[PDB]
């Protein structure tokens, strides 16, 4: 998915290179959905970048090729896959999850999101009297966008 | 006269621990895949 | 059944090689719902030449082992709360129905098939311990057997 035009947008200085720390968002900008961990491993698996402060389109392009397989996998999953995996947080299969549990898994597990990012995701999301949300609709409404 | 019961309990405890461990890993994995999808979607929405 | 157990297998197969280290067999059996002793797991492995000589096991091989030893494995899921009441009695002679975390650790790590402190600590994460550092052992047993 390597794309020069997107690289250009990121290279706001036209210096022909973007901050190494901006690698993850560039990969996301071009279409992949890598975890922050994968982005770090990609950068770390290349000894040459050890003291690199920035990355050129050529270097980035090489990293995409070497890790093409894993990066591509981050795009395969469909909405139904997340819904299926979310069942671990709903054993009663009630199809519902408390906003409390949802905020916890989003801000307390994995690559934690901030409370502010979660507050934003919950904007408009319907919460019933029991204080639960339909996670299938939630997941759908977050991705289908 | 209690060694048998203790051993049985310990066997059930080992099963309990693994299942708890697996359940927690599945929760972490679920959170992680969902967070990654959110970040990808979010970055793109903001770039374009 | 298989779908859930297949995903558990996938979870164990870290290298995504379609096979898991033979040494993880017991934990996989525990993960899918059984409570075998480490001994039963070794007896299963040592009895089958293919298993015994293998370094890793595929889901197919495991599904095969389960079939063969299904009766013995199913027998590990029959424990009842009452089967352990007397064990705790040794540490609750006044029948308060409670035991301190200290005595639980002593029983689990110093008696029977000794568990490690790490195992007990992992266990305690899913156990209800009050502010007094004590455990209702009837509830404890129920949670442990809960599945």
């Amino acid at each position: 998915r390597a794309n020069k035009d997107i690289f250009t947008l990121f290279d706001k200085k036209g210096q022909g290179a973007i901050a190494k720390d901006s690698l993850g968002d560039y990969l996301r900008a071009i279409g992949y959905n890598p975890t922050n961990q994968l982005v770090q491993d990609i950068i770390n698996a290349d000894s040459s970048l050890r003291d690199a402060s920035s990355l050129t389109l050529d270097q980035i392009t090489g990293l995409i090729e070497v890790n093409e397989k894993e990066l591509d996998a981050t795009t395969k999953a469909k909405t139904e896959d997340f819904v299926k995996a979310f069942q671990v947080f709903d054993k009663e299969s009630t199809g519902k999850v408390s906003v409390g549990d949802l905020r916890y898994m989003l801000t307390g597990l994995g690559e934690k999101l901030t409370d502010a990012e979660v507050d934003e995701l919950l904007k408009g999301v319907e919460v019933d009297s029991n204080g639960e949300i339909d996670y299938k609709k939630f997941i759908e409404d977050v991705l289908r966008q | 006269q209690i060694s048998q019961a203790i051993k049985y309990l310990q066997n059930n405890i080992k099963g309990f621990i693994i299942r708890q461990r697996v359940n927690d890993e599945m929760k972490v994995n679920c959170a992680t895949l969902l967070q990654a999808a959110y970040r990808g979607h979010s970055i793109r929405a903001n770039v374009f």
